[PDB]
C-alpha cells in the first residue's frame, strides 16, 4: 500500500552488521559475540502455506518461481503472472497462466517458452502485452526482424507493414498492398486503390523448370489477373472508363465483364456500356438498357433475331 | 512398430498421423534423436500418396516445401541432441566434434524460425565452454559477447560472468588447426557462419559431416534446364576448374552479396572429369519430383559416405563406426538388406517372445 | 411465475376438516362451522355468496351440519345435520331468468349469482330423523346422474333418498323421499357409487372404517364386496376402469376389479415402506399417496411399478392431498404450511410446478370447479387460493411489480422505491409515471406517486367491474358496458366510444407511450392513436386467425403502434399456451412462434419501451421482442466468488426479432435464482426484478429493479452513444438473419471493439475467416490474429480447426472443445484441456480417445511441476513419462542431489528407480565420465547393454577379450536363433559389439580374424580394406553389394583396375 519509502528494520541498538546470508544479518556485539537478525524482507519466504506476506516478502525479492507455490488470491495470480512476463520468463508464465484461465495465451506461450534471445523474446513479450512500437523495436534489433512485419500484417496496419516491406522484404511489396486495396474497396476509396493495385504486380520468377517453378509461375499469373481486374474495376468506379475497358476486352471472365459492364452508364460513357452489355452473357435486359437508356437502334438491329 | 506396420501397407493417412503424432511426442519430451527420425521419416512420406489418386501440381509443390521444412528439422534437432545433453547432463562428451556441432547450430539456427525446445542459451553456452577450453580464444569471446544477449538459467549467470571476464585476457588468436574451410573459396572460415552457416567469402552453406559435423570437400552446383541425371554418370565414364569464373561472379566486389548465387554446370562442364568426382544426392521426399543436387568432389584422402534413407553426408569411418550402436545410420536407422515381410514377421516372433516372459 | 391470491372469509365458528365440499364443473364451494353451526356457500375465487343457519323448524337449538354434497350437475346441495334432520339448499337458477348473452365478464354472472342466491331456499325432508333414528347424519352420496342419494347416520343405518324435480310458476324446486332402511355394522365413513357404463343404475359402496365394505344394488340387501383380513382405511374408486383400490391402516393396497355384481378379483397387492394416511387418483390408472413423510409414492397400476417422487426439502410432511385432472395438477398440502403445486409434462414424468408458502397447519386440501384450491387451516381457518400470473407493468421511468396478493413495489431506475398495499387484492396494474392505478375487480384505485418523498397520494377510485383499464398521462381509459371511456385523473371525461354487441366486449386494453390495442372476446383487434383531446383509431376491427378453444389472454403494443405480440390460452380453464403471436397490422400478416420445442412454456411478452423525451429510438430497437419462459485450476473459481455470492424451475428470458418475413430467434439468456421476473425491456438493458444480497422473497421491501445487459451488447456499459447502439442493434439484426455482410456493413462505421468482438463471435458461428482477421486486428489482440494465422499456415485444408482456435482466442472453451469433438482433431483437444488447466480431462481424453498423447501429458505435468518447485511429483511424472533416462538424472544434478541418486542406484524411490535398465545406463555413462571404469562395467552388466559391455572389455589394459568374445558369440546365437525362426517360418542380423573385437585383432595382425568379426559385425568398408590386406579380392565383393552403398562399388570397381 506505498510505492515510494523503502521497508525498514530496526536493528536493535550498539550492532555493526558484518554479514547478511539467507535473509538473516550477523551483527556483532559490542562484546565481540555475533547475533542473527532477520531481514523483514525475507520473512517467511522459506513457508509453502497461503500467506500473503509470505507471497508479498516472495514477489518483492524476485523469487517468482518459488512464490508460484504460496498464492492467496486470483489478484495475486495475475500480479505474479504479469511480473513473471515482465522479468522474460515464459516458462513459468505458461505454469502461472494455466490457472487463469487463458488457453489462448497459454498455447501463444508454448510456442515460444523455448527462445533465449532477450531482443526477439522481449519483443514477444511486448507484443503479448500489447506494446506494439516497442515490440517493433526489439523484432528489429533481433535476429528475426521478419516478426515485425508479421505483427503489422496480422494487425493490418498496411501503411507500417509496406513501410518495413520496403527493407526487410522487397517481394512482400505487392501482396501487402493487395489485401489493403482490397480492404479499400470496403471502404469506398478507390483512387490509392488503382496505385496500390498497379504496384501489386509481380514480375515473373525465373530458374530451374520444376513442378515449384510452375506453382510460383501461375501463383504469380493469378495474383497479376487479380490486381489488373481490381485496377480496371476501380478504374470504372471512378470514371476512368477507356483505360479499364481494354483490360476488360483481353480478359474471358464473364462474371467480371458483368460486374465491370454496370458502372458505366453513370458515368455517361454509354458506348463503352453497349459494347460490354451484347458481351455480357444476356440479351434482353441489354435490349432494355437500350431502348430505355442508350436509345441505339443500330447496336440493337443486330440483336432483335435473338 | 503400428508405425512400421502402417508403413508396410502403404496407407498413407494413418501413417501420417501416426508419424506426426510421434514426432511432436518426441520433441515435447525432449527426444531430441527420436524427434530427428521421426522428422526425417515424415518428409520421406510426404510424396507417398495413394495409386488411385493423382495428386495436382500446387499440392506437389506445397508437399515439397513441407518436406524440406521436416529434412532441415530433423537436421537441427539431430544436431541439437549431442549439445543438450551436454549441457543439461554429466555425461562424456567429445570437445572437437562438439564445437563443430556448435558451429553447425549458430550458422543454422538464425536462418529461419527455431525450432521448438532448440534454445539459442544452451547452444551459446556450450560454443563458448568448448572454445574456452580449446583456446578457440577470439571464437570464445565473440560468442561470448553474443552470450551476453540471451538468457540462461538461474544457476549458470555467475559462472558465464567469470567466465567472460576470464576470457578477455589472453591473445586474441584462434588456432588455424580447428577452423572450418570453404573448399569453394578456398580460404578458412575464420568468422562464425552466419545465418544458415554460409561462407562469408561464398554464402554457400558449407557439407559437414553429420556424426562430427566436420566439413567435406565437396562443391554445391545445380545443374541448367536441359540436362538430367542418368547420362551424367555414363558420360563420365566414357569421357583448370570450370567453375572459377563462377567464382568469380561470388567474391567479386561490387557483385551483389544480399543472396547466395547457386554454380550452375552445363552438359560440357559434366565431361572429362574422373568418375568418382562427382556426388549425386537425389532428395528422398517419396515419389515428389525434386531435381537432384551434384557436388563436385575436391580432394581424394577424405571418405564420404551417403545412407540410402536420408542421402546425408557422413564420415565413412565415423559412419561404419556409428553403424554399430544397432540401429544403423544415425539419423535414419536404416539398415540396408532389409525385407519388409521378414521385419514385419521379426515383430510377431519378438510380440510371442515377450509374452512368453 | 405464479402467485396464489389468498382470501380468508373469517367465521364466528370453527371450520371442519373434511367438511369442504366442491361442484365440478359450476364455480361453487360450500363448507361447515360449528359454535355457532351454519354453513358457508362461497364462489371458486372466494368471496362470500351466502350462508346457511340452523335447518327450519329447530326449536332455540343450533344444530351441526355432519355431511355436505353437491349435486353433480344441479347447483343444489344437501346438507345432513347432527339431530337427525337433512336439508336441502337450492338457489334459483340463472338462466330461468332467460335474459341476455351480456354476462361476458366474471363480475357481472357472479354478481346475478350473488342476488339468485340472495333468495335461496332451505327445504326440509319430511321424517329424516326416523329413517336415521334419530341420529347424526354422517354421510351422504349423490349418484353420478344425480338422482340417488344415500344417507348414512351414527346410529347404523343407510337410508336411500329419492330426489323429485317438481316445476313450479318461477322455479323448479326439490323433494326428497326416503325409500329404504337399511341396517349396517357400524357408520359409514364413505359412500361411493359405480357407474353401469363408463361416460342411473343403484351400485354403490359403504366404507364404515371397520373390516367391513358392504356393496348395495336395486336388490335392496347390504351384500358385502370385498372383506379383507384387516380393518379398511380407505377406499379409491376408478368410475370409467371400474376399479377399485382398498387400503389399510397397516400400509397394504389391494387393487381389486368391480364387476356387474360388484364383486373384486386382486390383481395388484403391494404393501407401502398423527396424519391419517391420504391417497388420491394422480391420473387414470396411476394412483399418488402420501404416509405422512416426506415423500410421495406412485404406483401404475398397468405395471404394478412403485416409485418414489423425492421433495428435496427436508422435515416437510404431507397432511392432505388432492388432484385437478383437466390441467394434472396435485396440490400438496404441508404441516408447515408450504404448499407444493406439481403439473404433468411414472414419476420422472411429473414435476414440480410451483411451491407456496401459507405457513400453518394445513387440515385439507379441496379444488374448486375452476382450479382455485381451498385450504382448512389451523383448525378454524378458511382460505381460498387462486393462481393469478405476477401482474408486473413498465411505463418508462419505474416498474410497478406484484409480489405478494396485494403487496406492489414501485421502484425507478434513478432510485425512487415504494410498497403500495391496496385495501383489497391486486388484479390489474398500469403505471404511467407518477400516475398508478390498481384494478381489484368491483373498483379501481388510482394514486400518485411522490418521489421526493417517497410517499403515495391517492387521488380517486372508479367504481368500474372492467377487466381491462390502462391510465395514461393525460387520464384513464376504463371499460362500461359495451363503450370504452377515456378521462382525466379527476373524473373529467374526455372521450368515449361505444361498441355493438355483435363487434363483442373489450377484455385486453394496452397503452404504451400514445399508442393503444383494445381486443375484444371475440379475437376483434382495434389499434389507435391517443392524443390531448381525442382517440384517433387507425382503421376497424380486424379478425385474427390461429393455425380446444383458443381465447387471447395479453397483448402488447411496440412503440410505433404497428406489431403486436399476443399471448393465448386454451379451454374455457384457461390453460397456458406456448405459442407466442405477432400480427402486423400495416401488412395485415400473422405469425407465431412455438415453445414447445424447447421444452418451455412462456409467461409475459413485452416489446421494447423507450424512454419519455427520447426520440431516437429506430424501428429495429422497436420491433425487438422480449419474453419470458420456463422449463488443476485452483485459482480460477475465486474471481467469481463474489458473484456466486451474490447468488445467496428455471428462468429463460428469450428475446426474438419480429420480422415481416417471420420470427427469427435473435437470442436467449438464463437467469438466476435471485433474479425472480422480467418487468419489461428498456433497450439496451433488461429489467429483472431481483432479491437483495441474502434476502428472501417473500419480504416486501426485499426487492431490487436490477438492470443485466443484453447478452449481445457486451462490452457497451456507457449507455450513451446512440449512433453505435442503434448500429450494434442493426448488427445483431443482420446477424440473426444471416445476412453477415450487412452486419460488416453496420459495424464498419463503429470505433467501439465490442462490435468487432460480436462480429468475430458471428464468424465464430458462421465460418467466417477472412473478416474475422479484420475483427482480430481491430480490437487490437495480436495474439489471436498470429494464431489464427498460424492455423491457417498449418492447416490450410481445414476450418473446423481455424474456428475453433478463433473460438478459443475469443474465450470461448466448451464452443472449441465441440468443434474439434466434431473435427476429429483429438491431439489438438488435448493440448486445449491441458491449456486450461485442467490436467484430469486431459488424462481421461488421452486413456479413453487417443492413447497417443499420455506421454506429453506426463512430460507436461513433469514441466508444471518443475516450476513450481514441487520436486516430490516432478521426479516420479518425469519417470511416468518414460523418460527417466534425460530428464530424472537432470533434475537430481541441476539440484544437487547428486548423494541421494548415488544412494538410490548404488544398488517410494527406492522401490522403483534402483531396478529401472534406463537408470543403470545412465549411471554407467555417467561412471564413465568420473574414469570410474569398473563401476561403469558393473552398471553395463546390470543394465545388459552388450555394445558398451564389449567396448570397455576390448579398451582394457589388459584387453579382456574372452568375456568380450563370449558375448559376441551369444549375440551371434541369438541373431541366428533370429534368422532360423525366420527360415522355419518360410545372412541374420549383424553384431556391432563384435566390431570392436576386430579392431583388437586389426591391431595384433589377426587378419583373417578381424575380417571374420568385421563381416559378422556388418563392417563392410574395413572390410574392403582388411580384405587389401594379403591378396584377396573375391571378398571384397558380396560385401559392397549387401550395403547398396553405390560409392563402395565404384571404388571397388576402380580399384581392380
Ligand atoms: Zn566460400
Ligand atoms: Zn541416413
Amino acid at each position: 500500500d506505498s510505492s515510494e519509502d523503502n521497508l525498514y528494520t530496526p536493528l536493535p541498538p550498539g550492532y555493526t552488521p558484518v554479514t547478511l546470508f539467507r535473509g538473516t544479518v550477523v551483527c556483532q556485539t559490542p562484546n565481540g559475540t555475533l547475533e542473527t537478525v532477520p531481514l523483514q524482507t525475507h520473512n517467511n519466504i522459506f513457508l509453502r502455506t497461503p500467506n500473503a506476506e509470505a507471497f508479498y516478502n516472495n514477489f518483492s525479492l524476485n523469487r517468482l518461481r518459488w512464490s508460484s507455490n504460496n498464492i492467496t488470491s486470483p489478484q495475486e495470480a495475475e500480479d505474479l503472472a504479469v511480473k513473471s512476463l515482465h522479468m522474460l520468463d515464459v516458462e513459468l508464465a505458461i505454469r502461472v497462466y494455466r490457472q487463469l484461465s487463458q488457453p489462448s495465451l497459454v498455447l501463444c506461450l508454448e510456442k515460444i517458452r523455448h527462445i533465449h534471445e532477450k531482443n526477439l523474446l522481449l519483443g514477444h513479450v511486448s507484443m503479448i502485452m500489447g506494446y506494439m512500437k516497442d515490440a517493433q523495436n526489439f523484432f528489429l534489433r533481433s535476429s528475426q526482424p521478419l516478426r515485425a512485419l508479421e505483427m503489422r500484417r496480422d494487425m493490418m496496419q498496411w501503411e507500417r507493414a509496406l513501410t518495413l516491406a520496403e527493407q526487410l522484404a522487397p517481394e512482400e511489396v505487392p501482396i501487402i498492398s493487395r489485401d489493403y486495396a482490397q480492404h479499400l474497396e470496403y471502404r469506398g476509396v478507390y483512387a490509392k486503390a488503382l496505385e496500390m493495385y498497379q504496384k501489386g504486380l509481380r514480375q515473373l520468377p525465373t530458374g530451374h523448370a520444376s513442378t515449384e517453378l510452375s506453382v510460383t509461375v501461375q501463383e504469380v499469373e493469378r495474383h497479376n489477373e487479380q490486381c489488373r481486374q481490381g485496377a480496371a474495376r476501380s478504374q470504372i468506379r471512378i470514371g476512368n472508363i477507356a483505360d479499364a475497358m481494354k483490360t476488360v476486352k483481353e480478359s474471358s471472365e464473364v462474371s467480371f465483364v458483368k460486374e465491370c459492364a454496370k458502372l458505366c452508364e453513370e458515368n455517361q460513357k454509354h458506348e463503352e456500356a453497349a459494347q460490354l452489355y451484347e458481351k455480357a452473357g444476356d440479351i434482353e435486359r441489354a435490349a432494355t438498357i437500350y431502348i430505355e437508356r442508350c436509345k441505339n437502334l443500330k447496336a440493337a438491329e443486330r440483336l432483335l433475331p435473338f | 512398430e503400428a508405425l512400421e506396420a502402417f508403413r508396410a501397407a502403404k496407407w498413407p493417412k494413418e501413417a501420417m498421423r501416426l508419424m506426426e503424432t510421434l514426432a511432436t511426442n518426441s520433441v515435447t519430451c525432449r527426444k531430441f534423436r527420436d524427434a530427428a527420425f521421426y522428422y526425417i521419416h515424415l518428409a520421406e512420406e510426404y510424396g507417398r500418396f495413394e495409386e488411385t489418386e493423382k495428386p495436382t501440381d500446387v499440392e506437389k509443390a506445397a508437399r515439397i516445401r513441407r518436406s524440406k521444412e521436416c529434412v532441415r528439422r530433423a537436421d537441427i534437432y539431430y544436431a541439437f541432441s549431442g549439445v543438450y545433453a551436454h549441457t543439461t547432463q554429466p555425461l562424456p562428451y567429445n570437445e572437437l566434434s562438439l564445437f563443430r556441432t556448435a558451429k553447425y547450430l549458430f550458422g543454422m539456427c538464425a536462418e529461419s524460425a527455431i525450432p521448438i525446445n532448440v534454445g539459442k542459451g544452451a547452444i551459446l553456452y556450450t560454443l563458448s565452454r568448448i572454445a574456452n577450453r580449446l583456446e578457440m580464444v577470439r571464437t570464445a569471446r565473440a560468442v561470448f559477447e553474443k552470450l551476453q544477449g540471451v538468457i540462461l538459467p538461474v544457476s549458470m549467470m555467475e559462472q558465464v560472468d567469470i567466465e567472460t571476464l576470464l576470457v578477455r585476457s589472453k591473445p586474441v588468436k584462434d588456432r588455424d588447426e580447428l577452423l572450418d574451410r570453404c573448399f569453394r573459396c578456398n580460404q578458412l572460415i575464420a568468422q562464425l557462419p552466419m545465418a544458415g552457416d554460409r561462407c562469408p567469402n561464398c554464402f554457400h552453406p558449407c557439407v559437414r559431416s553429420f556424426v562430427n559435423f566436420e566439413c567435406l570437400p565437396l562443391v554445391e552446383f545445380v545443374l541448367a534446364d536441359e540436362l538430367t541425371d542418368e547420362e551424367a554418370e555414363r558420360i563420365i565414364v566414357s569421357g583448370n576448374d570450370p567453375f572459377f569464373t563462377q567464382l568469380q561472379y561470388v567474391l567479386r566486389p561490387g557483385r551483389p552479396t544480399a543472396t547466395y548465387q547457386p554454380f550452375v554446370a552445363s552438359a560440357d562442364i559434366l565431361k572429362g572429369f574422373r568418375r568418382d568426382e562427382v556426388f549425386i544426392v537425389r532428395p528422398r521426399y517419396g515419389t515428389l519430383p525434386v531435381p537432384n543436387r551434384y557436388y563436385r568432389l575436391m580432394r581424394s584422402d577424405v571418405s564420404v559416405c551417403l545412407c540410402n534413407g536420408c542421402q546425408h553426408f557422413f564420415i565413412a569411418e565415423d559412419y561404419e563406426a556409428e553403424c554399430m550402436r544397432g540401429s544403423g545410420c544415425p539419423l535414419c536407422r536404416y539398415r540396408p538388406g532389409k525385407q519388409v515381410s521378414r521385419s514385419m514377421k521379426q515383430i510377431l516372433f519378438d510380440m510371442e517372445t515377450a509374452a512368453a516372459a | 411465475m405464479s402467485l396464489f391470491v389468498v382470501n380468508a372469509p373469517g367465521h364466528e365458528g370453527q371450520l371442519k376438516e373434511q367438511l369442504i365440499v366442491a361442484h365440478k364443473r359450476r364455480p361453487l364451494l360450500a363448507t361447515a362451522w360449528v359454535n355457532p353451526p351454519s354453513v358457508l356457500i362461497t364462489n371458486s375465487e372466494g368471496e362470500v355468496l351466502t350462508q346457511v343457519a340452523d335447518p327450519p323448524g329447530s326449536t332455540g337449538r343450533t344444530h351441526q351440519p355432519t355431511a355436505l354434497t353437491w349435486h353433480p350437475n344441479e347447483e343444489l346441495l344437501v346438507i345432513g345435520w347432527s339431530n337427525g334432520e337433512m336439508s336441502l339448499w337450492s338457489m334459483p337458477s340463472v338462466s330461468s331468468l332467460a335474459l341476455g348473452e351480456d354476462y361476458t365478464t366474471a363480475a357481472a354472472r357472479s354478481a346475478v349469482q350473488l342476488i339468485a342466491a340472495k333468495a335461496a331456499t332451505q327445504s326440509s325432508a319430511e321424517g329424516a330423523t326416523r329413517e336415521h333414528a334419530s341420529g347424526a347424519v354422517v354421510a351422504s352420496e349423490w349418484s353420478t346422474r344425480g338422482l340417488y342419494l344415500v344417507s348414512a347416520s351414527q346410529q347404523r343405518h343407510v337410508v336411500m333418498w329419492m330426489l323429485e324435480k317438481i316445476p313450479a310458476e318461477t322455479s323448479v324446486t326439490f323433494k326428497l323421499k326416503p325409500l329404504w332402511s337399511v341396517q349396517s355394522r357400524e357408520p359409514v365413513a364413505r359412500i361411493i357409487h359405480v357407474p353401469s357404463k363408463a361416460s342411473d343404475d343403484i351400485s354403490f359402496l359403504l366404507a364404515d372404517g371397520g373390516t367391513s365394505v358392504t356393496a348395495i344394488n336395486e336388490d335392496q340387501q347390504l351384500f358385502p364386496c370385498v372383506t379383507q383380513q384387516e380393518q379398511i382405511a380407505s377406499v379409491l374408486y376408478d368410475a370409467a376402469t371400474r376399479t377399485l383400490v382398498t387400503l389399510t391402516t397397516t400400509s397394504m393396497i389391494e387393487v381389486y376389479a368391480v364387476g356387474e355384481d360388484i364383486k373384486g378379483t386382486s390383481t395388484l397387492r403391494r404393501k407401502l415402506s398423527r396424519i391419517a394416511m391420504s391417497m388420491v387418483w394422480a391420473s387414470p390408472g396411476v394412483v399418488a399417496f402420501g404416509s405422512g413423510d416426506d415423500r410421495l409414492r406412485i404406483l401404475d397400476l398397468s405395471s404394478g411399478s412403485l416409485d418414489v417422487l423425492l421433495l428435496p426439502q427436508p422435515d416437510l410432511h404431507v397432511s392432505s392431498l388432492a388432484t385437478f385432472a383437466a390441467k394434472g395438477t396435485m396440490i400438496v398440502g404441508t404441516v408447515e404450511g408450504f404448499l407444493v403445486v406439481f403439473q404433468h409434462h411414472e414419476a420422472s414424468q411429473w414435476e414440480a410446478m410451483t411451491v407456496h408458502q401459507v405457513g400453518k397447519c394445513v387440515d385439507r386440501v379441496v379444488l374448486t370447479a375452476l382450479g382455485d384450491v381451498a385450504l382448512c387451516c389451523g383448525g378454524s381457518e378458511l382460505q381460498v387460493l387462486h393462481e393469478i400470473i405476477r401482474k408486473r407493468a413498465w411505463d418508462g421511468v419505474a416498474a410497478a411489480t406484484q409480489i405478494s396478493s396485494d403487496m406492489v413495489v414501485i421502484e425507478s431506475i434513478t432510485g425512487c422505491q415504494c410498497l403500495l398495499q391496496n385495501k383489497g387484492n391486486v388484479h390489474g396494474v398500469s403505471i404511467a409515471f407518477p400516475n398508478i392505478a390498481l384494478w381489484n375487480g368491483s373498483q379501481i384505485d388510482f394514486y400518485m406517486i411522490d418521489e421526493a418523498t417517497s410517499e403515495i397520494t391517492f387521488i380517486n377510485f372508479v367504481l368500474t367491474t372492467s377487466p381491462a383499464f390502462a391510465i395514461h398521462r393525460e387520464g384513464l381509459i376504463y371499460v362500461k358496458g359495451n363503450r370504452i371511456v377515456f378521462e382525466t385523473m379527476q373524473l373529467a371525461p374526455i372521450a368515449q366510444m361505444t361498441f355493438t354487441e355483435s363487434e363483442g366486449v373489450p377484455v385486453i386494453m394496452d397503452i404504451m407511450n400514445d399508442y393503444l390495442v383494445v381486443v375484444s372476446s371475440k379475437n376483434y383487434l382495434r389499434l389507435a392513436r391517443i392524443s390531448t383531446r381525442d382517440l384517433q383509431q387507425l382503421g376497424p376491427a380486424r379478425p385474427l386467425t390461429f393455425p380446444l378453444e383458443v381465447s387471447v389472454s395479453g397483448a402488447r403494443v411496440n412503440a410505433q403502434g404497428r406489431r403486436v405480440a399476443l399471448m393465448s390460452t386454451l379451454g374455457p380453464l384457461a390453460l397456458p399456451d406456448t405459442r407466442i403471436w405477432v400480427y402486423d397490422s400495416d401488412t395485415d400478416k400473422m405469425s407465431f412462434f412455438d415453445f414447445g420445442s424447447r421444452n418451455e412454456i412462456p409467461n409475459s411478452v413485452y416489446w421494447n419501451t423507450p424512454e419519455p423525451n427520447t426520440t431516437t429510438v429506430g424501428e429495429f430497437e422497436y420491433i425487438l421482442l422480449a419474453c419470458e419462459t420456463y422449463q488443476e485450476n485452483y485459482a480460477e473459481k475465486k474471481a467469481e466468488l463474489e458473484d456466486a455470492r451474490r447468488e445467496s424451475r428455471p428462468h429463460n428470458i428469450v428475446t426474438f426479432f419480429a420480422t415481416h418475413d417471420g420470427l427469427v430467434l435473435q437470442n436467449f439468456a438464463p437467469l438466476r435464482r435471485y433474479q425472480i421476473c422480467l418487468v419489461g425491456l428498456t433497450i439496451p438493458d433488461f429489467l429483472l426484478a431481483s432479491v437483495k444480497i441474502n434476502g428472501d422473497p417473500n419480504n416486501a421491501e426485499d426487492y431490487v429493479i436490477e438492470q443485466k445487459r443484453l447478452r449481445d451488447f457486451e462490452g457497451l456499459k456507457s449507455d450513451k452513444d446512440v449512433a453505435v447502439r442503434e448500429a450494434l442493434m442493426k448488427f445483431s439484426y443482420y446477424a440473426t438473419i444471416g445476412n453477415m455482410d450487412e452486419a460488416y456493413r453496420c459495424v464498419k462505421s463503429i470505433k467501439n471493439p465490442a462490435a468487432w468482438q460480436g462480429l468475430a463471435r458471428l464468424c465464430v458461428t458462421s465460418g467466417r475467416l477472412d473478416v474475422a482477421a479484420v475483427c482480430l486486428a481491430t480490437m487490437e489482440d495480436c495474439v489471436a490474429a498470429r494464431a489464427l494465422r498460424e492455423a491457417k499456415e498449418d492447416y490450410p485444408d481445414d476450418q473446423d480447426v481455424q474456428l475453433a482456435t478463433l473460438a478459443l482466442g475469443l474465450s470461448m472453451t466448451e464452443e472449441a472443445v465441440e468443434l474439434l469433438r466434431k473435427s476429429k482433431r483429438y491431439d489438438l483437444l488435448t493440448d486445449v484441456y491441458m491449456a486450461c488447466g485442467k490436467f484430469e480431462h486431459a488424462q481421461r481424453h488421452s486413456e479413453r480417445f487417443d492413447r497417443a498423447r499420455i506421454r506429453p501429458v506426463a512430460y507436461k505435468y513433469a514441466q508444471f511441476m518443475e516450476s513450481l518447485q514441487n520436486m516430490d511429483a516432478a521426479i516420479m511424472w518425469y519417470y511416468n513419462a518414460k523418460c527417466a533416462s534425460t530428464d530424472v538424472p537432470r533434475i537430481f544434478f541441476q539440484t544437487n542431489r547428486m548423494h541421494e541418486l548415488r544412494q538410490l542406484m548404488m544398488i517410494t524411490f527406492a522401490t522403483i528407480f534402483p531396478q529401472n535398465r534406463e537408470l543403470l545406463l545412465w549411471w554407467a555413462q555417467h561412471s564413465e565420465r568420473r574414469h570410474n571404469v569398473q563401476e561403469a562395467l558393473r552398471f553395463y552388466n546390470a543394465g545388459e547393454d552388450v555394445y558398451n559391455i564389449v567396448r570397455i572389455l576390448c579398451s582394457l589394459t589388459p584387453p579382456k577379450l574372452d568375456s568380450a568374445l563370449q558375448l559376441v558369440n551369444k549375440e551371434m546365437d541369438k541373431a541366428k536363433m533370429r534368422f532360423q525362426q525366420q527360415q522355419a517360418f518360410a545372412e541374420p542380423d549383424p553384431v556391432g559389439s563384435a566390431y570392436f573385437v576386430a579392431q583388437l585383432y586389426e591391431r595384433q595382425g589377426d587378419d583373417q580374424l578381424a575380417l571374420q568379426y568385421y563381416q559378422a559385425a556388418g563392417a563392410y568398408r574395413s572390410g574392403v580394406r582388411v580384405a587389401w590386406k594379403m591378396e584377396q579380392y573375391g571378398v571384397v565383393a558380396n560385401l559392397a553389394m549387401k550395403s547398396s552403398d553405390e560409392r563402395l562399388m565404384l571404388e571397388t570397381a576402380m580399384a581392380l583396375e
